[PDB]
């Protein structure tokens, strides 16, 4: 679950995935058209009363 | 009788000494080949080898010999 | 029609196939292709009834 944004990451031609420091997926390659998309979680935050 | 018939570009795309580097290894019945074509005794510095080539054979290797022509 | 191997000089790596049928040597006496008292055939047939 997240929001997809066009990426300026320079993927190597053999690389189709991108990992974070915590080893979750950060960027993914679209299988149909060869373009790179960033993955960012949707907006969140804490609520105080 | 051949099983693997990949069609490739020539490995000497560079026309400088065009030092080729290769890494072959055998892991659990799967052959892995790595390659690099950096241009330059072995020099200093780093040049990571890309896994873009893959020509598996997968039986057993304990001896090898470079073919020449 | 179905065969299996009984004797081998060592164990097998994962996903490895053996086709060559050489006469097994279980002792200090050489075989040289002769099925002697210490030389056995490596392939025995399944008995299916």
């Amino acid at each position: 679950t997240g929001v997809l944004t066009e990426s300026n990451k320079k993927f190597l031609p053999f690389q189709q995935f991108g990992r974070d420091i915590a080893d979750t997926t950060d960027a993914v390659r679209d299988p149909q058209t060869l373009e790179i998309l960033d993955i960012t979680p949707c907006s969140f935050g804490g609520v105080s009363v | 009788n051949c099983t693997f018939e990949y069609v490739s570009q020539p490995f000497l795309m560079d026309l400088f000494k065009n030092l080729r580097e290769f890494v072959f290894k055998n892991i659990d019945g799967y052959f892995k080949i790595y390659s690099k074509h950096t241009p330059i005794d072995l020099p200093q510095g780093f040049s990571a080898l890309e896994p873009l080539v893959d020509l598996p054979i997968g039986i057993n290797i304990t001896r090898f010999q470079t073919l020449l022509a | 029609n179905y065969l299996y191997r009984l004797f081998r000089k060592s164990k097998l790596k994962p996903f490895e196939r053996d086709i060559s049928t050489e006469i097994y040597q279980a002792g200090n006496r050489p075989c040289n292709g002769v099925a002697g008292p210490n030389c056995y055939s490596p392939l025995q047939s399944y008995g299916f009834r």
